[PDB]
């Protein structure tokens, strides 16, 4: 209640660039939100963020082992733990859900996956780049996405890009 | 033009002695471990039938990040972590249809230390059938944010809200929702 | 879950090419880590090679062995081995998705004999320094195909066969001790049980 | 380097042990494996920075501890017949798969149903021959240590007062003087081999030491023969002219 | 497959 708080954060992270063509590992160690020691594979070695991580960054770095572990993970770690959950992270494809209608003072897009989504608005037939409200991406937490993109202003056609479909999806008013 | 960032996230909060296991991909949780039963959680249940882990290890490295906090915190000269209140946002999953299911979103973002009460009420009053949370999801600024759902038939003369407390907070914070 | 190897003591002559055989069953562990650990003699284990990756091949002092995964295997070779060579090699695996847990397999006794260049094959008596009255046979200076074979008697006793090495001579001789209590038993017939060269010298006394 | 205590310990059935080991590798995760008579390696325990990890249903007999990172200490409370092994330490980075084990030397444990089964060597050096002398320009020394149980011994040959390698054969294994008896008492041999002008020098002395590991002054001994305490038993010959 | 997590390591005292 009113005793203090303290709090440790370990992160392990992988940074796939185009596949696992190019990998860069990071061991990052943490105390409250301030990263003290962190070891990165483009550097081979760990080193302290601040003076609170010198005596983990010079004992970890003597251990028997330690920088041949370490300077391996991008391949036994990171790369590996990629193929383990391609087929429904990397691969995950869910197509978004359009519904276009009206408010009082709209493009609704929900429930797709991957982030990566292109809409636009077509009044008719010419793209309309004016009074284009769009809310942004929005992350439901459920490994699924949604936004609002909206316009004020005839037949009207929303269009959706998504990497699910080969082609644009397109929704009529 | 596959780029990605996979990120096991761990951490240990003293005094409370909670801790916590994820895997994070994208912003996604992939799994966590219940540390009381031991388990590991996908957070979709056809991940569990693709992909395996072992929780045993995630255990073990709680208890290491237990060791390493008293060690910190001794470095630090007994440092306590700034409370951070939380931005809270409520929304609903798809647009809101009269008598169609539909769940609010409760979504709790940028908060530190990862401790919460967060409760939905109905009318003013507590609601707590069929609803659900995540564990604390991990930032890239050390933070942390939180999802909780509460499903609901859509009805106008229905009104809900999420109140969310944290150390942070001088007085427990409310979001609103209703219908048009 | 389980590692087969070659079973038992293995004997080869220097030089010659090895293979001490290794495989292992997928069952529980879908992907396991490979190692092969050696005790030379009056020494404790230790890593000889390890292969953590599907397919690679390790390699160290000679040796090299294959992380086969269609074969299942990690079988140990070496084209040319060496006397120093003579250990107890272990095969082992750990499942790659948990705690390091080493699965050993039984392990193989390697025995490197060397060759003798001029064998001067005998058997001698020795007498006790402190009772005359006791003695012991000695077979030694023998070529290195011999075969010593252990006494079938109980109140006879024969041991394994003994390379030594003179090194300020350079030189290698074989040899094995008999010795017993019976009052019929004499160097003469102590290696009867044994085909021993048919030039070994029985110095009359 | 990792450091493991004792190196040999006999001890009757019932009784109480306690391992004790060490590695200065930095490393976080210890374990302690079994190697029975048979050779086989099974692992026991592992323990990562203090907390057990791994318990290979291990009988509650063992209780392992460790109250520092690079310690980790067995015992073993009322030891029973198949406890008889040699206990193996090892350290690794953590408790990753991937990590190399580095392993200790090794405890030897003899668990005994009755310790009147423990005899010292004893050790007889037999002389070169005359024949081998004149046939090979050599003289070999046999050095036979028998009646010895259990099988923990540690023979040395000494020339002029300084441990040699050279020139030296010791036995692998021992023979079981009676190999129908499991608590058979054990023979060793070995030989040392120098040249026939070195042994022909009177002046020169051989000694072939035997040193063996039993009870300690600790253990209560109610037998009228000597207490079969850990000590080294030697037999020796200067040479010979003639 | 089975996901392989990363070890935490011990800090020094
Ligand atoms: C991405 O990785 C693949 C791996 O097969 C490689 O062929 C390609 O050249 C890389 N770059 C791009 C732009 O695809
Ligand atoms: C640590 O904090 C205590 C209490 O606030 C204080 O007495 C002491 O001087 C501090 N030590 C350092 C090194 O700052
Ligand atoms: C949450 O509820 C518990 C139990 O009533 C209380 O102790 C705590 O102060 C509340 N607030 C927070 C931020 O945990
Ligand atoms: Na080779």
């Amino acid at each position: 209640d009113t005793r203090p708080r303290f709090l440790e954060q370990v992160k392990h992270e992988c940074h796939f660039f185009n596949g696992t063509e190019r990998v860069r590992f990071l061991d990052r160690y943490f105390y409250h939100q301030e990263e003290y020691v962190r070891f990165d594979s483009d550097v081979g070695e760990y080193r302290a963020v601040t003076e609170l991580g010198r005596p983990d960054a010079e004992y970890w770095n003597s251990q028997k082992d330690l920088l041949e572990q370490k300077r391996a993970a991008v391949d036994t770690y990171c790369r590996h733990n990629y193929g383990v959950g391609e087929s429904f992270t990397v691969q995950r494809r869910v197509y978004p859900e359009v519904t276009v209608y009206p408010a009082k003072t709209v493009c609704s897009v929900n429930g797709f996956y991957p982030g990566s989504i292109e809409v636009r608005w077509f009044r008719n037939g010419q793209e309309e780049k004016t009074g284009v409200v769009s809310t942004g991406l929005i992350q439901n937490g459920d490994w699924t996405f949604q936004t609002l993109v909206m316009l004020e202003t005839e037949v009207y056609t929303c269009q959706v890009e998504h990497p699910s479909l080969t082609s644009p999806l397109t929704v009529e008013w | 033009k596959e780029e990605h960032v996979i990120i096991q996230a761990e951490f240990y909060l003293n005094p409370d002695q909670s801790g916590e296991f994820m895997f994070d991909f994208d912003g996604d949780e992939i799994f966590h471990v219940d540390m009381a039963k031991k388990e590991t959680v996908w957070r979709l249940e056809e991940f569990g039938r693709f992909a395996s882990f072992e929780a045993q290890g995630a255990l073990a490295n709680i208890a290491v990040d237990k060791a390493n906090l008293e060690i910190m915190t001794k470095r630090s000269n007994y440092t306590p972590i700034t409370n951070v209140p939380p931005e809270v946002t409520v929304l609903t999953n798809s647009p809101v249809e009269l008598r169609e299911p539909n769940v609010l979103i409760c979504f709790i973002d940028k908060f530190t230390p990862p401790v919460v009460n967060v409760t939905w009420l109905r009318n003013g009053k507590p609601v707590t059938t069929g609803v659900s949370e995540t564990v604390f999801l991990p930032r890239e600024d050390h933070l942390f944010r939180k999802f909780h759902y509460l499903p609901f038939l859509p009805s106008t003369e229905d009104v809900y809200d999420c109140r969310v407390e944290h150390w942070g907070l001088d007085e427990p914070l409310l979001k609103h929702w209703e219908f048009d | 879950d389980s590692v087969t190897q070659t079973e038992g003591q293995v004997t080869v002559s220097e030089s010659k090419s090895l293979i001490i055989n290794c495989t292992y069953s997928a069952t529980s562990i879908a992907y396991p880590n490979l190692f092969w650990y050696v005790r030379y003699p009056g020494e404790g284990l230790q890593l000889l090679l390890k292969v953590i990756t599907a397919g690679q091949k390790g390699s160290s002092r000679g040796f090299e062995a294959t992380y086969n995964k269609e074969t299942t295997s990690f079988h140990l070779q070496k084209a040319s081995v060496q006397e120093s060579d003579s250990a107890v090699y272990y095969c082992a695996l750990s499942d790659s998705s948990s705690f390091s847990k080493l699965v050993f397999g039984q392990g193989t006794s390697l025995s490197v004999v060397p060759n003798i260049q001029n064998p001067d094959p005998a058997v001698y008596q020795l007498r006790d320094s402190k009772s005359s009255d006791k003695s012991v046979c000695l077979f030694t200076d023998f070529d290195s195909q011999t075969n010593v074979s252990q006494s079938k008697d109980s109140d006879v006793y024969i041991t394994d066969k003994c390379v030594l090495d003179m090194r300020s001579m350079d030189f290698k001789s074989n040899s094995a001790v008999a010795w017993s209590n019976k009052s019929d038993f004499a160097c003469a017939n102590a290696f009867n049980n044994s085909i021993i060269p048919e030039d070994t010298f029985f110095p009359s006394p | 380097a990792v450091f493991q205590t004792p190196n040999y310990h006999v001890t009757q059935v019932g009784n109480e042990v306690s391992f004790n080991c060490k590695q200065t590798l930095g490393h976080d995760t210890m374990y302690w494996y079994k190697q029975d008579s048979k050779k086989l390696l099974k692992i026991m325990f592992s323990y990562n920075n203090k907390q057990l990890i791994v318990n290979e249903t291990v009988p509650r007999r063992f209780s392992p501890q460790s109250s520092d990172k690079a310690h980790l200490n067995l015992r073993i409370k009322s030891v029973e017949p198949e406890d008889s092994a040699v206990y193996l330490c090892a350290s690794s980075l953590d408790w990753a798969s991937q990590n190399t084990l580095y392993f200790g030397a090794g405890t030897r444990l003899s668990v005994l149903e009755d310790l009147n089964k423990v005899f010292p060597p004893e050790v007889a050096v037999f002389e070169p021959s005359e024949a081998e002398i004149s046939h090979t320009q050599k003289a070999t020394l046999v050095c036979l240590a028998t009646g010895f149980f259990p099988d923990h011994v540690e023979l040395s040959w000494w020339v002029n007062g300084k441990e040699v390698h050279s020139g030296v054969c010791t036995d692998p294994q021992p023979l079981k003087e009676q190999p129908a008896l499991n608590d058979s008492r054990y023979a060793l041999s070995s030989r040392l081999r120098v040249s026939a002008t070195f042994w022909q020098n009177p002046r020169n002395h051989f000694r072939c030491q035997v040193q063996f590991y039993g009870l300690s002054e600790n253990d209560e001994w109610t037998q009228d023969r000597a207490k079969p305490v850990t000590q080294i038993v030697s037999a020796e010959a200067w040479g010979r002219a003639d | 497959g089975g996901y392989r997590a990363r070890p935490a390591k011990a800090a020094a005292t």
